[PDB]
């Protein structure tokens, strides 16, 4: 097998920027590279074909290059709908391999997250567990930390956290966390908090419900 | 408009098989040869094999002994079979066509087909509403959700109001649980004004335990 080598993994660029794709072939392929566009949950899309070749329905302002073993692929003027991630493919040696991708991320001003809490539903507190789920929505740099708190307790180990990709029309990162307790150990406590860091917080913002009220 | 369309996705255990269907239109597979490749965090796109227009095969080194492509050219479907799975089989599978008979330019891609390799039993999911509160509501704009908890395999998707409502909704990578079992919350943010009067209904569905459920979520007084 060739193998191609994607740089760097992650590339941070501003909107209207040209932005360039590095694609790396263990041995000369000539211009026998393909690229391909892959949005989030999406299929890949065909974007360029031997090394520099236009694709229909693809932007103009998607162009390749290189010959060899060192291969580019080109956005001009990148924009919020580019947010995805980007393979190359060689097909001069069998059997066809691909590269490792590189996300492509869009970079924006900073905003700090919106945040919620949520209790338990009723019926989940039916089935013997209880799910407190804190919202962090649409903030922008991707880091953020969500810390609980039960009676002013900092709690540990009984949370699960999940961060959206990219979203493509806004540059925004959104976050959730589950603090999982059972039933019993619930109903034993009474403020519930979510207290939210983020660059664009100058100081914590909590989040907080009393069970019961 | 050429189109390729795949099987939904499923559980299969260690050591046993698992059967992909890609149904095509737009072309004929009389005349064009279709590509499998499949994707997993960890090994990348990796090309599988194909089946050619006259029904020759060819399947990619590590797959030769048990992976088997063939065809049914008169409806249209090609059927991928894997014989003897393990855990580093769990992928998303994809059949492709190419923009030429004999080439490997991708041009046409199926939406994939997630499978998943793995000892355990299906399990359907619960769903939970994650109501909008008032002292919750920010400026205008309420936040609602739906818990989908406690499912297995991979994946689930969530529609909110049967795909009418997509503006502001977020659904969240699915967490495992040390129970063994995957979690997920979906939410959507909404003008606060119109709680009292709109309707908001998630619907979750789990293919691989044939599970479709909505939820309602509604305020509390």
């Amino acid at each position: 097998d060739i193998l191609l080598t994607q740089s760097p993994v992650i590339l941070s660029v501003s909107p209207g920027e040209r932005v360039s794709f590095s694609c790396r072939a263990s041995q000369s392929i000539g211009t026998n590279i393909h690229w391909y566009q892959q949005r989030t949950n999406g299929s890949p899309r065909l974007l360029i074909k031997y090394a520099s070749e236009s694709i229909s329905g693809i932007p103009s302002r998607f162009s390749g290059s290189g010959s060899g073993t060192d291969f580019t692929l080109s956005i001009n003027s990148v924009e919020s709908e580019d947010i995805a991630d980007y393979y190359c493919q060689q097909n001069n040696n069998w059997p066809t391999t691909f590269g490792a991708g590189t996300k492509l991320e869009l970079k924006r001003t900073v905003a700090a997250p919106s945040v919620f809490i949520f209790p338990p539903s009723d019926e989940q507190l039916k089935s013997g567990t209880a799910s407190v789920v804190c919202l962090l929505n649409n903030f922008y740099p991707r880091e953020a930390k969500v810390q609980w708190k039960v009676d002013n307790a900092l709690q540990s180990g009984n949370s699960q956290e999940s961060v959206t990709e990219q979203d493509s029309k806004d540059s925004t990162y959104s976050l959730s966390s589950t603090l999982t307790l059972s039933k019993a150990d619930y109903e034993k406590h009474k403020v519930y908090a979510c207290e939210v860091t983020h660059q664009g917080l100058s100081s914590p913002v909590t989040k907080s419900f009393n069970r019961g009220a | 408009q050429v189109q390729l369309k795949q099987s939904g996705p499923g559980l299969v255990q260690p050591s046993q098989s698992l059967s992909i269907t890609c149904t095509v239109s737009g072309f004929s597979l009389t005349n064009y040869g279709v590509h499998w490749v499949r994707q997993s965090p960890g090994k990348g796109l990796e090309w599988l094999g194909v089946i050619w227009s006259g029904g020759n095969t060819d399947y990619n080194t590590p797959f030769t002994s048990r992976l088997s492509i063939n065809k049914d050219n008169s409806k249209s479907q090609v059927f991928f079979k894997m014989n003897s799975l393990q855990s580093n089989d769990t992928a998303i599978y994809y059949c492709a066509r190419a923009l030429t008979y004999y080439d490997y330019e991708f041009a046409y891609w199926g939406q994939g087909t997630l499978v998943t390799v793995s000892a355990a039993s299906t399990k359907g999911p619960s769903v939970f509403p994650l109501a909008p509160s008032s002292k919750s509501t920010s400026g205008g704009t309420a936040a609602l959700g739906c818990l989908v908890k406690d499912y297995f395999p991979e994946p689930v998707t969530v529609s909110w109001n049967s795909g009418a409502l997509t503006s502001g909704v977020h659904t969240f990578p699915a967490v495992l649980q040390s129970s063994g079992l995957y979690s997920l919350s979906s939410v959507v943010t909404v003008p606060s004004s119109s709680l009292g009067t709109q309707t908001y209904i998630c619907n979750v569905n789990h293919k691989p335990s044939n599970t479709k459920v909505d939820k309602r979520v509604e305020p509390k007084s």
